[PDB]
């Protein structure tokens, strides 16, 4: 009825306009059709949509944009080293996803002191950076035509190149998250 | 006859109060009753 | 379970009136306490019976803007429609007729309301900063007069010679139409001290005591008894909200003058006890901002309208 | 004519005679022709001293009649006539509550 979101993946407006695009999408993690929702963050933003279910959002506390947990803005390793819990025993493959998910339907993370290492790795204010255009893919080959006018970010790709490559899953789950 | 009263009456069955969770109310109470709230160390989460 | 003192013979103690498809902007209340009449945004009239089943027996339509405002009739069986297209009907209610359309306003007809001891006469005021005076059996209007700013809220004394007018200029004024036959009339009161627009007015079942709700966020009583002290202003309420919707927001005394109700743009329906000036009730419930709350005839039942195309119908116990 | 504002309305006829016709109307013609219902003669019988002229005027009843206008001299009348449901719905809803 209204996604689990990272108040950063909202952006400046009180007011939002979303697209709500029932049956839009699989969930990057359950592989299963859910309600995806689309919006514009703020105006210096792009058009960012939820990539997990609502479920395998509220399971893991993370946003359904940027599959941060939802207190501290933080991965899900990060979170999970200072929780110190066990490492995830959720199935990987989708049969056992998905019972796992039937069985779940027919029958920790709220009530732990505020950890001070993951209050002291955290952003102040929001990255509302991260709710903003990809780069032109054009502008880095040189071959861009649109000028300034590109809905794309006319910069250059300044990255990690280990990075660049995260996989949705292992960014839920917790394992070999490079960030 | 003004030999001793107390200040016990006025309160228990009268002063009616929903559960601390439900979400609807049935009846038209006074701010006091409806309101007013539950109670508690604020909890952690 | 639970048995707490049913007070009246409602079904329920809170009933939710719905079929409109639009805000519902003003209510009221049969005289005889038995109808609803309702005007929503959808420039509709529904009319509901208050007991036995709560039927929308007469849908009244004619009207081609949002019905701002609606009073009956002093004998119940004729209505007061007042609009925003620039058009004010009398509909009789058994019926589903309309008697008399007059569309003498330039723009929205905000503000209206029919006098209860005298003649069929009724106060509209409209957003061209005239308040204009109708008598029911002649087809020109009675009296006409220009303030310079545009009428929120309008109300007719108990009495039958005084109107009421407030809106965005800061001060409500109160005009006498017998002392005023010419065209540019001056007002005859100011009563100053809510620090912005007034939205809603309402005449006390005295007649002593007129009740202005504010975009101050404030409910200010004032005394319109000849003989005042220098400061008419009695009576401060706070509570309610009022929001960029600037919606209009009125008030309402209850049948015997001991609580006060106000329609507030926090969806919440705020009843007062007048003499202490604090919040009795404050109701839930509503998914738009309170457009209008009216006390019923008899029982000290309270009904609300809201922004949110229904209306919630229930009885007070304390 | 305005006397179609009087078709149900009873009504006094004069004759040339001075006869009283007392009856209902149901039809007029254009020759001053009416059809009167429940008609009654009241023939002034002359006033004999003693006696109030109201209370012996001599009453026939005619039953249904018919005025030729030709001796119909003056009327008047003497009595009165003889004798969405709408797309509303009221539920039952407790009030929601915020906390
Ligand atoms: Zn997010
Ligand atoms: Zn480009």
């Amino acid at each position: 009825d209204m996604p689990i979101v990272c108040e950063t993946c909202l952006g400046p407006n009180p007011f939002v306009r979303m697209q709500r695009i029932e049956f839009g999408g699989t969930c990057h993690i359950s592989g299963r059709p859910y309600t995806v929702f689309r919006w514009r963050p703020g105006n210096d933003a792009r058009y960012k949509k939820t990539v997990i279910c609502q479920e395998v959002a509220k399971a893991k506390n993370v946003c359904q944009v940027c599959l941060l947990d939802l207190e501290y803005g933080l991965p899900v390793q990060v979170r999970d080293a200072a929780m110190g819990v066990k490492p995830d025993e959720e199935p990987q493959s989708e049969v056992g996803k998905e019972y796992k998910l039937q069985m779940e339907a027919d029958a920790s993370y709220a009530a732990g002191r505020p950890n001070e290492m993951l209050q002291k790795l955290q952003r102040s204010q929001p990255y509302y950076k991260r709710n903003q255009a990809r780069v032109c893919s054009f502008f880095a080959k040189g071959q861009c035509t649109r000028g300034a006018e590109c809905p794309y970010r006319h910069e250059l790709p300044t990255a990690d190149p280990a990075l660049a490559n995260q996989s949705y899953k292992d960014r839920y789950y917790g394992t070999n998250d490079p960030v | 006859l003004v030999l001793r009263g107390n200040e016990a009456k006025s309160l228990g069955e009268v002063r009616k109060l929903q559960d601390a969770g439900a979400r609807k109310v049935m009846y038209n109470l006074p701010v006091e009753d409806m309101h007013a709230p539950v109670l508690g160390p604020a909890h952690p989460y | 379970k639970e048995g707490i003192t049913r007070t009246s013979n409602l079904s329920a103690p809170i009933i939710q009136l719905s079929g409109h498809a639009g805000e519902v902007f003003s209510m009221r209340f049969s005289p005889d306490g038995q109808c609803i009449a309702s005007g929503s945004f959808d420039k509709t009239i529904f009319l509901w019976r208050t007991y036995d089943e709560n039927e929308n027996y007469n849908v009244i339509a004619g009207h081609r803007n949002a019905v701002l405002e609606v009073h009956w009739f002093t004998d119940g069986e004729a209505l007061l429609s007042c609009s925003a297209d620039k058009t004010a009907r009398c509909w009789d209610a058994e019926t589903g007729a309309p008697i008399k359309k007059m569309g003498e306003h330039t723009a929205v007809v905000n503000s209206c309301c029919p006098l209860r001891r005298g003649a069929k006469v009724f106060v509209t005021g409209a957003d061209d900063s005239t308040v204009k005076v109708w008598d029911m059996r002649v087809k020109k209007s009675v009296h006409t007069l220009r303030s310079e700013f545009p009428v929120c809220a309008v109300a007719f004394a108990d009495a039958g010679d005084q109107v009421y007018s407030g809106g965005v200029d800061n001060a409500i004024k109160v005009w006498d139409l017998r002392r005023g036959g010419g065209a540019d009339v001056e007002p005859s009161m100011l009563l100053k001290g809510h620090s912005d627009s007034v939205t809603g007015l309402r005449v006390s079942p005295d007649g002593g005591h007129l009740l202005s709700n504010a975009m101050d966020n404030t409910l200010r009583e004032w005394d319109v008894r000849p003989y005042a002290p220098p400061n008419r202003c009695t009576k401060v309420f706070t509570g309610h909200m009022h929001n960029f919707e600037k919606n209009l927001l009125r008030c309402d005394y209850a049948a015997d003058g001991s609580k006060v109700a106000c329609g507030s743009a926090d969806r919440m329906v705020y009843i007062w006890d007048t003499s202490t000036r604090k919040l009795l009730y404050k109701l839930p419930g509503h998914s738009g901002s309170v457009n209008e709350v009216v006390f019923h005839s008899k029982e000290p039942i309270v009904a609300s309208a809201s922004s949110d195309k229904t209306i919630f119908l229930g009885e007070l116990t304390q | 004519s305005k006397l179609l504002q009087y078709i149900n309305f009873r009504m006094r006829v004069t004759l040339v005679d001075s006869r009283q016709i007392v009856g209902r109307f149901m039809a007029f013609d254009r020759h001053m022709n009416l059809v009167l219902g429940d008609s009654e003669e009241f023939r002034r019988l002359p006033p004999k001293k003693g006696k109030s002229e109201e209370e012996r005027e001599e009453r026939r009843v005619l039953g249904l009649v018919l005025l030729r206008g030709e001796e119909i001299v003056s009327l008047t009348i003497e009595g009165p006539p003889p004798n969405p449901g709408g797309p509303g719905i009221g539920r039952a809803v407790g009030r929601g509550m915020p906390a």
